[PDB]
C-alpha cells in the first residue's frame, strides 16, 4: 500500500534524523565505510537501515 | 547513551501518529442583500380638465 511506503519513508527520516543530533549513535569507524562510495554519511547509514 | 539515544529515537516514531483534522463548511453558504423599497412601476394619468 501506498499509506506503507509513505509512513515508512517520513518515520525513517525521523530516526535517522534524531541519531544523528549531538553525538552520532554510530561511531566514525563504520561511517568511513559507508561514505567510500561516495554518499555523505547520513545516507549510507539510511542505505544500511533499510 | 545508545539506548537513550535508540529509545528517542522509537519514542519519536510512536508520536509521529495524527490525531484528526477541522476544517470549516461553507460551500454553497451565499450572502443576502435587503431590499428597502417595493418596485410598483405605476403611473397615473390624468387629462388637463380632469375628464
Amino acid at each position: 500500500t501506498s499509506g506503507s511506503i509513505i509512513n515508512h519513508a517520513n518515520n525513517l527520516n525521523k530516526v535517522i534524523n534524531h541519531v544523528f543530533a549531538d553525538k552520532p549513535l554510530i561511531s566514525e569507524t563504520m561511517l568511513k565505510i559507508l561514505t567510500i562510495d561516495g554518499t555523505t554519511g547520513k545516507d549510507g547509514y539510511r542505505n544500511w537501515l533499510d | 547513551e545508545d539506548m537513550a539515544k535508540i529509545y528517542g529515537a522509537v519514542a519519536a516514531v510512536s508520536k509521529n501518529v495524527n490525531s484528526s483534522v477541522t476544517y470549516e463548511v461553507k460551500r454553497g453558504t451565499h450572502e443576502l442583500i435587503k431590499v428597502p423599497t417595493i418596485p410598483h412601476n405605476l403611473v397615473l394619468i390624468q387629462s388637463d380638465n380632469g375628464k
